[PDB]
RNA sequence: AAGGAACUCGGCAAAAUGACCCCGUAACUUCGGGAGAAGGGGUGCUCUGUUAGGGUGCAAGCCCGAGAGAGCCGCAGUGAA
RNA sequence: GUACGAGAGGACCGGGAUGGACGCACCGCUGGUGUACCAGUUGUUCUGCCAAGGGCAUCGCUGGGUAGCUAUGUGCGGACG
RNA sequence: GGAGAGUUUGAUCCUGGCUCAGGACGAACGCUGGCGGCGUGCCUAAUACAUGCAAGUCGAGCGGACAGAUGGGAGCUUGCUCCCUGAUGUUAGCGGCGGACGGGUGAGUAACACGUGGGUAACCUGCCUGUAAGACUGGGAUAACUCCGGGAAACCGGGGCUAAUACCGGAUGGUUGUUUGAACCGCAUGGUUCAAACAUAAAAGGUGGCUUCGGCUACCACUUACAGAUGGACCCGCGGCGCAUUAGCUAGUUGGUGAGGUAACGGCUCACCAAGGCGACGAUGCGUAGCCGACCUGAGAGGGUGAUCGGCCACACUGGGACUGAGACACGGCCCAGACUCCUACGGGAGGCAGCAGUAGGGAAUCUUCCGCAAUGGACGAAAGUCUGACGGAGCAACGCCGCGUGAGUGAUGAAGGUUUUCGGAUCGUAAAGCUCUGUUGUUAGGGAAGAACAAGUGCCGUUCGAAUAGGGCGGUACCUUGACGGUACCUAACCAGAAAGCCACGGCUAACUACGUGCCAGCAGCCGCGGUAAUACGUAGGUGGCAAGCGUUGUCCGGAAUUAUUGGGCGUAAAGGGCUCGCAGGCGGUUUCUUAAGUCUGAUGUGAAAGCCCCCGGCUCAACCGGGGAGGGUCAUUGGAAACU
RNA sequence: UUAGGAGCCAGCCGCCGAAGGUGGGACAGAUGAUUGGGGUGAAGUCGUAACAAGGUAGCCGUAUCGGAAGGUGCGGCUGG
C-alpha cells in the first residue's frame, strides 16, 4: 500500500511532478511524510533531480514504486545500490 | 444494485454460518459455568477442554479476535483455581 | 350494540371518579397557599421468608411486614360493599 | 347531449333500476334483554376438617347466554288499473 | 515602516458625531466589449429529481456451460450434415480481495470535534518488507447445472448431480491462558527476560519447467511468530464567541466495591454501598456557527472572513439497529419504520444525484447532459490487461488578476466641418487628408513539439536458489513498441489601415466649464447642500478630465476611525465619579539579608507537514503563473544554565 | 454402526429499544378588534413655560392639582 510514486503539480498544460513517499489511501495530491526532489517531462532535455540516498533507507523498511517512478531510480542507480544492498 | 448483490447473497449465508460457531462457543462456556454451581473439578477439567477447543479455533474462523478469548481463558480458569 | 348533549329553561337526572403506596404539578398569590391541581403508573396468589427489619420476651415463641427477585392465574386483580 | 339554442346550456313525453320518509309483519342473520342456564373470582359465615359446595353481599360484581318478547336487523307494503 | 479633507458657528478654538478619498470580493446589476495565457465559478434549499454513466477485478481459486476444429471417422445432395476434445476463446454462478479509499456537501455539533504540545505499563493494524518456522491426515456439503412447483412481476419453493486456494475434523507447532519457579527494572497499576508443567491453536494449493513418474524445482498464494514500516482508537495540559435582561445546575449524576462488557481504560452497563460532583476564573442554559494551515486588511498591535487548493472530524432522503470484513455502524450494501415518488392483475414490490453532467425549484446569481484512461493515480491479477465522471483535457460566462490591441511615422492649411464668440477670433489640432509603414493578432497556405517514462516481449552479464549449463528470480544494459488534448500550441511565408472603445466625472471634497433648455416645477444628491428667470450642482450640446476591455452604481468586510485608545484616550463645566461608608473575595507591597527558581532570562534538543506570505535564484516570448533553495511562524515540550528584580 | 448424544436452527419468550399516540408546563414568531405613549411632516387652533431680574430668579428629587406647557407646597443648589 506504501507507494513512493509522483504528485501531480504546475499549470494546466505543462505538468510538474514531485516524487514523494506517501500512503496510497490518501489522494492523488494527498498528504504524505517526507518527499524527494523532483520530476521534469516538459523539459526536452535532462533535469530529473533526486536526493539518490534518502529513498534507500526507506526501501530497506519496504515501500514498493511504481515502474514509471522506479525508471529514474534505474537512471541515477538507486536501486542497483539497493540491490547491492539486498545482494549484502 | 452495482452488481454487489453477490454480497448479500454470501452475508447472509455467512451470518448462518458464524453464529453457529458462536452460539456453540456460547454454550461450551456456561456448561463449563454449569459444572461451577455444580461442586465438579474433573467434569470442569474436561469442559474446559471442550471449551477451549471452541474458542482457540474461534479466533482461528472469524472475529472473536484473542484479546477477548484470553479473558475467556482466564475467567474459566481461575474457576477450576478456584476448585 | 351504533351515537354522544342533538334532550332541554339548563349535564336536572342518572352513569363516570373514589382506596392506599409512588412519580409528577401550571396561572396567579395577601407567600400561608392554590394542590389530593392536572396527568398517568404499580396493587391479587405461590416460592426465595418462622425475611430485610422492628416490637416483645430471659431465652423459646409471638405479633408488625420494607423492598425486590422468581414464577402461576383469569377479561379484570382496592375484583364484593 | 336528441328537438331547442349562436353558443353556453339543456328537455319534454316514455321505459328500467335503486333509495330516503312513515306503515303492517316477524327472530333465521347483525347485535339487545334474557334475576330456576353454565364458567371464573373477592370478603365472610355454614355443612366437624381438607377437598368440594351452600347462604348473603344490588342477579355481589365481571364475561357469555337458549326459548321468549324485541329495532336500528330482515321481508313485503302504498301496485296496475 | 504611520498623509488627510467638507460640516455645528456671524466669527474662533475645542469637543463630538457622521460623511469622503484607499484596499479587496466565490460578488450581483447598468452600459459597452477584440484576443491570449493562468485561476475560480449554487453562499439561498443538507429542497425534490427525468436519463445516462460514477467499482469492480481473478479461467493461472473452481466446477460446468460456452464456442472451437488440430486432426480422426460417418452419411450423402458436392452441397453439406456431423461425432470425438485442437490451439484457444466467452465468463451467469461459485470462491478470493476490493467496495470503509478515491469524490462531494456544511446540516447538526461551543466539545478533547479541531489547533498545539503530550502520555499509554491501557490499545489495534489484512494488504509492506525483513527474519524465524512451516505447510501432515481425512471428512461432509452446495450453488451453478438441470427437474418440477408457486408467482402479474418482483421472483420464490421443492427433488437430485458437482467442484474448488469454499467449508469442517485429526496430528504437529516458540500464539495464548493456567500453575510453579527465577533474573532485572520502572512511575502505583507493575513491566521485561528465562525455565518447567498443563491446555488446545493451524496451513492450500495453483502456475511453468525438470523428472527415475517416486517426485523435484523456481514463482505465486497459504498458516504461525518476531520486529520494522503503516495508519487508527482512547486519554491530557494549553489555546480561538455572544449574552448575567441565563445563578443555580446534575441521581449513573458523582464516589467506592465486585460483576459483566468492550481491541483497549472506564458508571461504559448493572447490583450493592456512600453522598458527592459542577460554580463567580460564569457552571447550567440559550441564540449562534464546522475547525486549521491560511485569505483580506492594518504601518505594527489587532480586526473581519474560513470560499476554491491542502489537514481532520461529522453527514449520506429523516431516524434506529446490525451483520461480513484488518478496518464501518458503510455516499452509489442489507433489515426496520416516517414522509414522498414509481409500478402492480391491489396480492405485492422496486427507488434515494449534498458522484459527473443536466433539469425542476429556490433566489439578485453561478457553467458543458464532450472526449481520453496518453500522462499521473488507485482497484484487483503472475503479467498483458481490465476498470476508472479520481484525474486528464476540450466547452460556457469580461467573474477576477495579469498580457496584447484597437493603427503608426510624416504632415499647418492650422483644411473642411463642429462648437463658442467681445464676430477679430478661439478650441475640437497634426487630429484628419496626403505621403510612408510593418502585420502582434485578423486572414490564407504550409511545417510540426515536449508531454511518451514505460510496461510487456525479446537480448545478454551479474547474483540467487535449483537434481542441475533444466528452469526461473530479481539487478543491469540493448532492441522494439505506446497521444485524449491536437495538426492544438507553435513556427514559416502571403494579405490589407483594413476587424475592433467605451462608460464615469466636470460648484467645494476632487483633476477638469462653458452655451442652450429650464423657473420650488421637472430633477441631482455620499458629504456640505443645489433650482421660485441669467443652474460652472438639474437635463442637453460642445469641450475637457478620469480610467480602460472595461467603467460606474449596489451590498459586504477591513482601513482612514487615536471614533473602545495594550502599543494608542477620558472624567471641574464638553459624554463620564458610585450620596457616603464598613468591608469578604480579587488587586497591588516599606527596608535589610539568606535561600528557592514558579514568573523572568538563555543555550541545546525535538517539533510547528506541504502549498501560501517573505529572502534569493531559475523556468515558461516577459508578466501573471510555476519551480528550486532559505527564512519566519509556538504564552511548545524536555533538558542545562543565570539570580538583580516579582 | 438399523440410532442416540453433542451441537445447530425454525419457533415462541424476556430486557433493552427508534418512530407513533397521550398529557401539562417552557420559550420563539406571525397575527388580534381597540388603546397607550414615542418621534415625523405644509404660516392649523389654544395659550407663553424657558432663555434678559423672561416680565413671579431659574433648576434638579418627592408630593399634589389642572385645557397644556406647568402651578405652588417642603428641602437643597449658584450654573442668581
Amino acid at each position: 500500500a506504501v507507494k513512493i510514486r509522483l504528485k501531480r503539480m504546475g499549470a494546466k498544460k505543462s505538468p510538474f511532478y514531485r516524487i514523494v513517499v506517501a500512503d496510497s489511501r490518501s489522494p492523488r495530491d494527498g498528504r504524505f511524510i517526507e518527499t524527494v526532489g523532483t520530476y521534469n517531462p516538459v523539459a526536452k532535455p535532462a533535469e530529473v533531480k533526486i536526493d539518490e540516498e534518502l529513498a534507500l533507507k526507506w526501501l530497506q523498511t519496504g515501500a514498493k514504486p511504481s515502474d514509471t517512478v522506479r525508471n529514474l531510480f534505474s537512471s541515477q542507480g538507486i536501486m542497483e545500490k539497493f540491490h547491492n544492498a539486498k545482494q549484502g | 444494485i452495482k452488481s454487489a448483490i453477490k454480497r448479500t447473497k454470501t452475508n447472509n449465508e455467512r451470518r448462518v454460518h458464524n453464529a453457529t460457531i458462536k452460539s456453540a462457543m456460547r454454550t461450551a462456556i456456561k456448561q463449563v459455568e454449569a459444572s461451577v454451581a455444580n461442586n465438579e473439578a474433573d467434569k470442569a477439567k474436561t469442559a474446559l477442554t471442550e471449551a477451549a477447543k471452541r474458542i482457540d479455533k474461534a479466533v482461528k474462523t472469524g472475529l472473536v479476535h484473542k484479546n477477548t478469548a484470553a479473558r475467556y481463558k482466564s475467567r474459566l480458569a481461575k474457576k477450576v483455581n478456584g476448585l
